[PDB]
């Protein structure tokens, strides 16, 4: 959840070949595949209809899913510490939930906010700044870092360029194997 | 000047044809690929003069399931009662693609045209193509195809039918060239909304107008082809990856196995020489697949050609009429 | 209300009609049928009919209605449109045989609604004219139906009716649909030509005395109109976003004819 | 004997909190009332849809949940020709029912899903369509406005009735932020105006957001939220900043999200390719603002061309 609902939304734009099919997947393929889906009873439901939640950012839908009865149902209480498995989890929450403008809520974004930002997530400003810092020599996203103002704009426009390289994802196979034909046949 | 192979004219669609076909047009069947009739045409000068064609219905509420010969018996009966007889000179669709040999339906071509060589197949193209270049296709399919018949067989009949190369693409007719006197009446049509009752003839203008300003109309399509190019060709291409992996890295080590045991013993069999060399599942060339791989890549391309000048001309346009 | 406003069909039945008159198959002047068509009660929308062969003179009275009932059946299975509406006839207009052929049609009983076809090279007269009938009470003589005539609407789906536009050319002399793209870009220039050939006339008819009269804000409205959407007014920040439109559509026409070479590229070399 | 049983099936499973049997009940009743055709329908199948209008409520998103509340509308009607309810609050009290659950959400988030295979669930809204008695998935506010065709936003109660005629047909980016709400507190009223019908104030929030954002995106082009903060005088303040960033990012309409000076200025015309209507129906009545593309020239042009000849 933690190493999947972040990883693979980078390469998610319609931008796939980091395919990792051993995950959640084994779930969310069958328990999306149904129709009438209300509250959440198991382990599973009661994890991936806050992961979804967790996706479209909203950074306290995907937190207070995993805090309600899960405490008796053995995920908070079971381990033989109450509030610190939660304050370790919450955190690492937290700060996967600024991690989330990063490749997502970054579209038609040309001005950025950077102390209202960490003020509505509620976190210690540095403990979020750090892995926006991560995003930029890690992810490189298509954004300008000013950071003696504490604002960045971005300059993200891909909108319908990252389409026609859309028929490029394909084009990649056509050459891949161009670069293979020979090899098949000499 | 319009004969194809020994046998076929072209096909000369009179208007009034056309107005049959567009009523069952895209709709009764949208993102369903009716089979919108069989092309009752005639034997005239150098053309297939279309005349009538009925809309043949399938069970369409979101398929398309054979419904009754009963009612292309009835509709050859019914036309005979005050038109031609059912001169069927070819079958008609749009349906739901831009430019798009259907290869199910290309083998209802081919054998269609086993049966009456005199044929060309339509593919009409509304305004789904994006408008767009060849609207009116009436490929029929190579008669070097039609020779090599039945069919275009998968593993044998592909080399044999391959080394005989018959083409993939062939005589996409010119259709409806000439002032055929069908006509009459729907130029007396043109008069009248060109007249004082001319409320209609701007509508038709206006379907211009809503058009162009706001349907994706390159990327939804470059979309539906970024879908298209990523799956067909890769296939492709596993396929001429898969036919070496057995063509040669197959027969690398089945030569390998072979040549190791000094070509068989002197005495004996010769038993594992009589063993190895047990073909691979493509041995030769797997040209079935490839010949529609070849239409159906080369029909991505006019699409594509349709993709290049639909394009060019508004770069043209917005460029040209903007710049004052 | 009156049934019979307006009727709604389009070029399909002008199909049905010269078709049906052209081979005939022994049909000397007349050609009937049931006209198939649906009820809004105000306006009658009309798609399609179908024919049979008659030998309607004096007085001898034919339409094979049992028949035209069965391929009813036929119209209505092959497509949802319509149930039968009336009689359908050649020339010549109301007679006594049109309503003995309304008796023929009140044997199925339902409401009547009619479409003559003009056999004559006429102008002042249409080429089609619909008809209802009122009174239509009649339990006496053989029907005595006192005939409306109907209005035409040339309203079906648009991309025909365009389709039409080109059959219009066609009539005009055909005119083949090969070469779209180059010649919809010609009768764009020739909307062009009607454009300047008329603008300059109405301007220099005012320029003499008292011109731009049907042209004042008629087509002073439609000149605003044409430049409301081509050009766009003049701004060249939009000329740059066309000209970043000039490079992704060669990359579209570019990618368009690599995958041509990448048919014979990868597809053939299974031919070796 | 059979389906009063399979009822009891569904009504007790959703009263204890288990909704894939709750949606395998609605199933099998449905599967057993379709084989009872043959003898005319008993018309005592207002229950049953007063269930699965409980089911479909949370369960399925409530395009469903307001299509079994038009279908429950319909034949409750039909009951009180035969049954004849001599109720007129309870009239009032279904109509509005019907007419408060219509406006919930615009577009669906089904691009979680995307990834494999997209057309699942939309061909399996068919499957939930054919349960309710539909023959197409459903559609948009068309459906009221066919039934404003019947006598309901004058059946609908004078507490009500006058409302609708804001939300849909009398717009104003100014005037309705203090027109939806103060009638939103006039339902609010929980003990006798049935204490259901209160579920609906934050998706009415959320439409009355990017519906009354895209009236403001598309009457004008610049005003900065350091005063639309307060031009939309909701129960919000930074969810309210972060679901106009949702507006954005789903893209109802399109404006440059996260402005620190809040300049937030919507742009022209760069985009009427995939999100203009989000995604093709039109949630703007008659104010829209105009825009140019390709073909665009032959169009008006040609259009003003061939009328005045």
């Amino acid at each position: 959840y933690l190493v999947s609902a972040m990883l693979l939304e980078i390469p998610y734009m319609a931008a796939h070949e980091s395919d990792a099919r051993r995950r959640m997947i084994s779930k969310q393929f069958h328990h999306q595949l149904r129709v009438g889906e209300r509250q959440p009873l198991l382990g599973p439901p009661e994890s991936m209809r806050e992961h979804v939640v967790a996706a479209s950012k909203a950074m306290k839908m995907g937190d207070w899913k995993t805090c309600h009865s899960f405490i008796i149902n053995e995920k908070m209480n079971g381990k033989v510490w109450d509030l610190f498995p939660e304050a370790d989890k919450v955190r690492t929450m937290l700060v996967r939930k600024i991690q989330e403008e990063s490749l997502r809520t970054y579209l038609f974004t040309y001005s950025s906010v950077y102390d209202s930002i960490s003020m509505e997530t509620l976190s210690d400003m540095f403990e979020l700044d750090l892995p926006t810092v991560h995003s930029i020599i890690s992810k490189m996203i298509i954004n300008e870092e000013l950071m003696a103002s504490l604002d960045q704009p971005t300059q993200t426009v891909v909108m319908h360029r990252t389409e026609p390289t859309a028929q490029q994802n394909l084009a990649l196979q056509l050459a891949e194997k161009l670069g293979s034909l020979v090899e098949n046949n000499e | 000047g319009g004969s194809g192979d020994s046998a076929v004219k072209q096909v000369q669609i009179d208007g009034l044809v056309v107005l049959k076909i567009i009523k069952h047009y895209q709709e009764e069947g949208q993102g369903t690929e009716v089979v919108q009739g069989v092309l009752l045409g005639l034997v005239v000068e150098d053309r297939l003069e279309i005349t009538n064609c009925f809309p043949f219905p399938q069970h369409t509420e979101d398929d398309a399931d054979f419904d009754e010969v009963q009612y292309q018996m009835e509709m050859m009966r019914s036309l005979r009662h005050v038109n031609i007889d059912h001169l069927h000179v070819g079958w008609y669709q749009s349906t739901y693609y831009g430019s798009f040999v259907t290869r199910a339906l290309l083998d209802s071509q081919f054998s269609y045209q086993h049966a009456i060589e005199e044929s060309v197949v339509l593919i009409y193209d509304p305004i789904k193509t994006a408008q767009g270049s060849l609207s009116l296709k009436a490929y029929r399919l190579t008669p070097k195809l039609m020779e090599v018949c039945k069919e275009k067989d998968f593993s044998p009949e592909a080399l044999k039918k391959a080394n005989i190369t018959f083409e993939h693409m062939f005589e996409e007719v010119p259709i409806v060239i000439k002032n055929s006197h069908l006509i009459n009446v729907l130029m007396w049509e043109l008069e009248k909304k060109s007249a004082v009752a001319d409320k209609h003839e701007l509508l038709s203008l206006a379907s211009s107008n809503h058009l162009g300003k706001n349907l994706q109309l390159l990327m939804d399509r470059v979309d539906e082809m970024s879908q298209d190019i990523v799956k067909y060709n890769t296939y492709m291409r596993n396929t001429s990856k898969q036919q070496q992996q057995k063509h040669q890295y197959q027969q690398r080590r089945q030569q390998e196995n072979m040549q190791r045991q000094s070509r068989g013993e002197p005495p004996l069999p010769e038993e594992d020489l009589s063993k190895l060399f047990k073909p691979p599942q493509p041995p030769a060339r797997m040209d079935s697949l490839l010949i529609a791989g070849q239409i159906n890549t080369y029909c991505q391309n006019i699409k594509e050609f349709t993709a290049q000048n639909l394009g060019k001309l508004f770069m043209a346009q917005a460029l040209q009429e903007y710049n004052n | 209300f009156p049934g019979g406003r307006v009727v709604r069909l389009h070029p399909v039945i002008l199909a049905s009609i010269v078709d049906s008159y052209e081979r005939r198959n022994e049909g000397a002047a007349r050609v009937i049928g049931t006209l198939l068509g649906t009820v809004d009660k105000h306006s009658v929308e009309v798609t399609n009919c179908f024919s049979v062969p008659h030998n309607e003179s004096e007085d001898e009275v034919a339409v094979d209605m049992e028949f035209a009932k069965n391929m009813y059946e036929l119209h209505k299975k092959v497509s949802p449109n319509e149930l039968i509406l009336g009689w359908y006839a050649t020339g010549h207009d109301i007679t006594e045989h049109s309503v003995l052929i309304h008796e023929y049609y009140s044997r199925e009983a339902p409401n009547p609604i009619h479409l003559t076809v003009d056999t004559s090279l006429q102008n002042g007269r249409m080429s089609i004219k619909a008809y209802v009938s009122t009174s239509m009470g009649v339990p006496g003589r053989t029907m005595g139906v006192m005939f409306t005539p109907l209005t035409v609407k040339y309203a079906y789906y648009d991309t025909e009716r365009i389709g039409v536009d080109l059959i219009m050319k066609t009539c005009f002399s055909p005119n083949r649909v090969i070469g779209l793209s180059s010649d919809l870009q010609q009768v764009g220039g020739a909307s062009a030509r009607i454009q300047d050939a008329l603008s300059t006339v109405l301007q220099y008819a005012e320029d003499v005395l008292s011109g731009k009269v049907s042209a004042d804000n008629t087509v002073g409205r439609f000149l605003m109109s044409l430049v409301n959407q081509v050009p766009k007014i003049v701004p060249d920040d939009f000329e740059t976003m066309l000209n970043s439109n000039i490079n992704d559509l060669l990359m579209v026409t570019y990618l368009a004819n690599l995958t041509q070479s990448q048919i014979a590229l990868n597809e053939k070399l299974v031919n070796l | 004997m059979h389906l009063e049983t399979r009822l009891v099936q569904l009504d007790s499973a959703i009263s204890m909190e288990l909704w894939q049997e709750a949606f395998k009940a609605v199933e099998d009743i449905h599967g057993l009332f379709s084989l009872s055709k043959k003898p005319p329908k008993p018309q005592l199948m207002a229950n049953y849809y007063n269930k699965v209008s409980t089911v479909f409520w949370k369960s399925g998103n409530a395009l469903f949940h307001a299509s079994t509340l038009h279908r429950l509308y319909h034949l409750s009607r039909e009951m009180r020709k035969n049954l004849t309810q001599d109720e007129m609050q309870r009239m009032s009290t279904r109509v509005l029912l019907a007419t408060l659950s219509i406006p919930i959400t615009p577009e669906r988030t089904d691009i979680a899903r995307l990834l494999d295979m997209d057309g699942i669930i939309v061909e399996k809204q068919r499957r939930l369509a054919t349960l309710l008695g539909l023959q197409a998935p459903p559609t948009r506010i068309g459906l009221i406005n066919d039934m404003v065709r019947f006598n309901v936003l004058q059946y609908v109660v004078p507490e009500v009735k006058d409302l609708y005629n804001w939300l849909e047909v009398e717009f104003n980016p100014l005037k309705l932020c203090e027109r939806v709400t103060k009638v939103l507190n006039w339902v609010r009223e929980q003990p006798e105006k049935e204490p259901e019908l209160q579920q609906y104030v934050p998706q009415l929030q959320s439409n009355t957001i990017l519906r009354l954002l895209q009236q403001v995106a598309q009457i004008y082009q610049s005003i900065e939220f350091s005063r639309l903060t307060s031009l939309v005088p909701f129960v919000d303040a930074f969810q309210l900043e972060r679901a106009i960033v949702d507006a954005a990012r789903h893209c109802d309409l399109q404006v440059r999200i996260d402005h620190t000076s809040r300049t937030l200025s919507f742009g022209s015309d760069l985009n009427y390719a995939t999100r203009e209507d989000a995604p093709i129906g039109p949630h703007l009545q008659s104010m829209p603002s105009e825009q140019i593309r390709n073909q665009l020239t032959a169009m008006s042009s040609v259009l003003a061309k061939a009328l005045e000849v």
